[PDB]
């Protein structure tokens, strides 16, 4: 399986190879919406 | 006149996977402990397994059978490799939308088994219930079969709603372009999508539905996935959720007590505010579902 992409855009797995930006759900920040 | 009841469970890669074996143990012991069937009835347990997991399952089952309640039980194994090959022609075009991640690998095909179960099982099987193994049964599974009787005209599958906002997240773009949509919203009024842990697959109704047959076609899968800007990695669950948005008539929605999901992963990944509206389930619980490796209480 894969870890769900925390980002709102791109593929359903995190670190989607065809994705560069990461739009995080409200209240979260970082490349993996960590903080 | 003997009356057969059919359940199907996926049980693959179980050798040297102690967590999976322990889940299977909890599910199957509670299932069999609480099951009650009349004298002429037989419970058929279908397992989809490669050869190592078949042996693991056999060792577990001999410890649990025959059931305390003394009813007739038959065990059947299906080769994951054989099923994979039968599924692939039907299921190929949807894989790129609903599999981790892309593109189209044989290893993902089995996660779409429910969608084409009516083409895989012999025609003699009119109905089957597909169940995860990270479940715990708190009632007689025979009672779930009466839900088939509540299927309205045109309905082919019985399934419970998804109890996290995962589809709120997945449908973000469609939701963005359609502010007023119910797609991805919580119940009682929204369409939060579906969870695949417990599914009533009416194989006859699936076979006999023109609508359902069309939605399996590559061009219809593509049109809807484009319409909804939909990408997932949860397989059958994602396909049903998607066609469930277009064609809710196809699904008999089971009450949440038939698949009480315990996973809270999405609460801590951006959905604290709304999480409760999705996760709320009340009533007497029939099946607990310890999804995303969530310990089941007792
Ligand atoms: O290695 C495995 C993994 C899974 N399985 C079977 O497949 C089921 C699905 O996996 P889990 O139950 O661990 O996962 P979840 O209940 O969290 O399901 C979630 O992730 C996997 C997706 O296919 C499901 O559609 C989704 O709801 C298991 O209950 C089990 O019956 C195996 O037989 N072997
Ligand atoms: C996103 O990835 C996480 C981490 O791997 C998964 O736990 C999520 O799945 C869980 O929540 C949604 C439910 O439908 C699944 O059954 C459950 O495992 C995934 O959305
Ligand atoms: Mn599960």
């Amino acid at each position: 399986q894969c870890e769900s992409n925390p980002c709102l855009n791109g593929g359903s797995c995190k670190d989607d190879i065809n994705s560069y930006e990461c739009w995080c759900p409200f209240g979260f920040e970082g490349k993996n919406c960590e903080l | 006149v003997p009356v057969d009841y059919h359940l199907l469970m996926m049980f693959t890669k179980a050798e040297h996977n102690a967590p999976l074996q322990a889940k299977a143990r909890v599910a199957l012991s509670s299932l069999l402990r609480l099951a009650k069937f009349e004298a002429h009835e037989v419970l058929n347990l279908h397992f989809v397994s490669e050869e190592a997991s078949r042996e693991v399952a056999k060792a577990l089952l001999r410890e649990l059978l025959p059931p305390a309640a003394g009813f007739k039980c038959k065990v059947i194994f299906h080769d994951v490799a054989v099923l994979t090959d039968k599924l692939f022609p039907v299921v190929e075009a949807m894989q790129k939308y609903f599999s981790a991640g892309s593109g189209t690998y044989y290893s993902d095909s089995i996660f779409f088994l429910s969608v084409a179960m009516h083409q895989i099982m012999p025609k003699e099987i009119p109905r089957i219930i597909q169940l995860d193994l990270d479940l715990k049964y708190k009632t007689n599974i025979r009672e779930l079969f009466e839900e088939f009787d509540n299927f309205l005209p045109g309905a082919v599958i019985g399934i419970a709603r998804e109890m996290q906002p995962v589809y709120r997240h997945t449908f973000w773009q469609f939701r963005h372009e359609n502010p007023k949509t119910r797609v991805g919203d919580p119940p009682p009024e929204g369409l939060p999508g579906f969870n695949s842990g417990v599914m009533l697959l009416n194989l006859e109704a699936m076979r006999q539905s023109p609508l359902y047959s069309h939605l399996l076609e590559p061009s219809w899968v593509q049109q809807l996935a484009d319409k909804y800007h939909f990408r997932g990695h949860l397989g059958d669950q994602d396909f049903f959720t998607m066609i469930g948005m277009e064609h809710p008539e196809l699904f008999h929605v089971l009450d949440c007590t038939w698949n009480r999901q315990l996973c809270t992963w999405w609460r801590d990944h951006g959905y604290s505010d709304v999480f409760q509206a999705y996760f709320r389930c009340e009533g007497h619980v029939k099946i607990y579902h310890g999804n995303c490796n969530t310990p089941i209480p007792e």
